[PDB]
Order: C-alpha cells, then sequence, then structure tokens
C-alpha cells in the first residue's frame, strides 16, 4: 500500500477472535520487567483489577 | 532506690490508631497505675539502664490527643529531652502527618532534640503503604534515627531505644571526674 508524504492511509488487517476457554486473562499477573523491590500495595478493587489485567 | 544519676524524658509522640499502645506495651516496666491516657493526655513508662557505669533512668511519657486536647498536649514537651515519632506502615495518611508532627516538637520542645522514628506493625506485608527507601529518605534530611518493627522481628526497638538513650547522653552528660591526715596531740600557737 503506497503512501504519500503527510497524508493518513488506512489500513486493514484482520483478526481471528481469541477464545477465552484458553487464555485465562481474569487471573494472569501482570508482568515485572525489573523484579526485586519492595511491594506497595497501589489499592484496585476485584473489578477494576481485573478489568485492568483484561485490558493488558 | 534512688541510684539513677540522671533522668531523661521521652515523649512517644505519634498519631492516633497507630498501635503505639501495642509498640510500648512490649518493652515495659508495666506496673502501677495503667490506662492513664484518657485520663489527662498520658501514660508512663520507665526503666533503668547502665551507661559506662551513669545509671540513666527514662521516662517515656506517651502523649495523645483526639478532639479537646489543644494546649496540655502542646504543654507537655515543656522540657522534653527524646522523641519517639511512631508511624504505622499501613497508610499514607499517617505517615503524611510526621513533618506537622516534627514541626511542633521541634517548635515546643528543648531546642536540638534528639528524635527518633519507629514504624510498628512491619509484619503485614499485605498493604504496605509507603516504602522504607523514602521512608529512610525522609530520616536522612532531619539527623534522625530509622527504625522499623514488628512482634516477631523482636530486638529491634529495644537495641534502637538504647542506641538513643546513649546518644543523647554524649549530649547531655557533663564530663564527671571521680574527686594522710595529721593525726595526734596538738599545742596552740595562736597569739
Amino acid at each position: 500500500y503506497h503512501v504519500e508524504a503527510s497524508h493518513t492511509s488506512r489500513i486493514i488487517v484482520p483478526i481471528k477472535k481469541i477464545d477465552y476457554k484458553k487464555y485465562n486473562f481474569e487471573n494472569t499477573p501482570i508482568p515485572r520487567i525489573y523484579p526485586g523491590r519492595q511491594f506497595i500495595q497501589s489499592g484496585l478493587n476485584e473489578e477494576q483489577t481485573i478489568e485492568m489485567r483484561q485490558k493488558f | 532506690g534512688y541510684d539513677y544519676d540522671y533522668l531523661f524524658k521521652i515523649v512517644l509522640i505519634g498519631d492516633s490508631g497507630v498501635g503505639k499502645s501495642n509498640l510500648l506495651s512490649r518493652f515495659t516496666t508495666d506496673e502501677f497505675n495503667i490506662e492513664s491516657k484518657s485520663t489527662i493526655g498520658v501514660e508512663f513508662a520507665t526503666r533503668t539502664i547502665e551507661v559506662e557505669n551513669k545509671k540513666i533512668k527514662a521516662q517515656i511519657w506517651d502523649t495523645a490527643g483526639q478532639e479537646r486536647y489543644r494546649a496540655i498536649t502542646s504543654a507537655y514537651y515543656r522540657g522534653a529531652v527524646g522523641a519517639l515519632i511512631v508511624y504505622d506502615i499501613s497508610k499514607s495518611s499517617s505517615y503524611e502527618n510526621c513533618n506537622h508532627w516534627l514541626t511542633e516538637l521541634r517548635e515546643n520542645a528543648d531546642d536540638n532534640v534528639a528524635v527518633g522514628l519507629i514504624g510498628n506493625k512491619s509484619d503485614l506485608a499485605h498493604l504496605r503503604a509507603v516504602p522504607t527507601d523514602e521512608a529512610k529518605n525522609f530520616a536522612m534530611e532531619n539527623q534522625m534515627l530509622f527504625t522499623e518493627t514488628s512482634a516477631l522481628n523482636s530486638d529491634n526497638v529495644d537495641k534502637a531505644f538504647r542506641e538513643l538513650i546513649v546518644a543523647i547522653f554524649q549530649m547531655v552528660s557533663k564530663h564527671q571526674v571521680d574527686l594522710g591526715a595529721p593525726k595526734g596531740p596538738t599545742i596552740s600557737l595562736t597569739p
């Protein structure tokens, strides 16, 4: 797909939906790339933390 | 038993609900009247220690003020020589008040007062609402000792307490040094 200078060009790229039965995003801790820091409870209720983990 | 040479007043000042009542309940000479915190503002603990042959008595006054104690709570620091700022590593609200607490302490109490800062209930690792790194950095900026305490992590508060007293002693200890008669008949030579 050609794109000239300073001109947006919408691009399509289909995806197969991810099946929830084999990915368990509800309960999967977020990775930390520099482990070994004191754990500080930021504070998020169960609903918000599940939403955040799913989105990430 | 008035054998102690010196008597140092130290205030276990801290925020309400911090668990400081349980903090000082461990290290005690617990006898006599108790539960005097609501009687006026304070409850008392004492101990005698040996510091190179000079016995030293301590007086922990645990000041507390809920809503009505405004003037006397400050007046109890008329000649306080030590402070034991109590905070809890469970909520940022308790730690936020340390700046005001130190400001009042320095404004009212004796000039150049020794101050320590103790973090009660460090066993709880589920709600660590303030990091030890930031706490240590705050401790740097005022020349004031820092420690964190727990029931399972014993002896820390005790060694910090003894080292606080021996630090105060070097400041308010004026140096003290331990400072053949003629036997027989006599003849008077006065005129």
